[PDB]
Formats: C-alpha cells, structure tokens, sequence
C-alpha cells in the first residue's frame, strides 16, 4: 500500500474484438425491427448498416 | 474482322471496371468502406482516414 | 501477467455505455473503434484477457 501510484497494483482488462465472416454472436442492446422488403429502407444487419 | 469496334467496347468497360475496383483500396485508411469508419470511429478520428 | 487470463464470451447480448459511464477505470482507451459507437455494433467474439 505505501508504493508510490507508479508502482501501486492495477487491475487490466483488455477487450478484443473478433468480427470474421461468421454470424455475429456478441450484440448490444438493439431491438429487433419486422422486415420490410421491396422498399428503400436503411438496414442494419448484425452491424453491417 | 470486328476488332477495331470490340477493342473500343472493351477499353470503356475496362475503364468502368478499374474505377469501381478502385473504391476497395484502403488508399492508407483503416477500412475501404466509408460505412465502417463512420460506425467505428468518432468524427473527430473519423475524419483523418 | 504472464499468466493473463483469457475469457471467451459468445451468444450474449451485452451494453457497454456502462462501462464507460462507470468512472472507476483511470485509464480507458479504445483502439480501432470507439466506446460510444460500441453499444450498436455487434461481433462474432469477444476476448477478455485481465
């Protein structure tokens, strides 16, 4: 406890992304809209808007 | 015999042709769709690539 | 660290604007994408090494 802050324990959480051509499995918390077809709509597909 | 008027055709398509490939080069930027950078990146990061 | 611990995390649905709100972390950066447009954009997998 008494080392200086540059020394002081610090926890280190590192998030890395992994988007391959596979259905994406991590989303966030986006609803779900009904599909509409023969229209000019703006998409957004699992992240490819 | 047709030569003279096919090679005309064919040196407009490939014109065609090399200006639509040249939208997947990376030309430096992180990502070669524009769609990307922008639901990826602020625009203050955004706008450098 | 150098035995850092690697989670894989799948088939979830998780926000991240809490995160970011949570001012706990000194240090917060992001590399290739950023936290605010992170809730909206999802991914085949996650790792978390800690």
């Amino acid at each position: 406890p008494t080392y200086g802050v540059g020394y002081q324990p610090y926890r280190v959480v590192v998030l890395s992304f992994e988007l391959l051509h596979a259905p994406a499995t991590v989303c966030g918390p986006k609803k779900s809209t009904n599909l509409v077809k023969n229209k000019c709509v703006n998409f957004n597909f699992n992240g490819l808007t | 015999a047709l030569g003279k008027l096919q090679d005309v055709v064919n040196q407009n398509a490939q014109a065609l042709n090399t200006l639509v490939k040249q939208l997947s080069s990376n030309f430096g930027a992180i990502s070669s769709v524009l769609n990307d950078i922008l639901s990826r990146l602020d625009p203050p990061e955004a706008e450098v690539q | 660290v150098y035995a850092w611990n690697r989670k894989r995390i799948s088939n979830c649905v998780a926000d991240y604007s809490v995160l970011y709100n949570s001012a706990s972390f000194s240090t917060f950066k992001c590399y290739g994408v950023s936290p605010t447009k992170l809730n909206d954009l999802c991914f085949t997998n996650v790792y978390a090494d800690s």
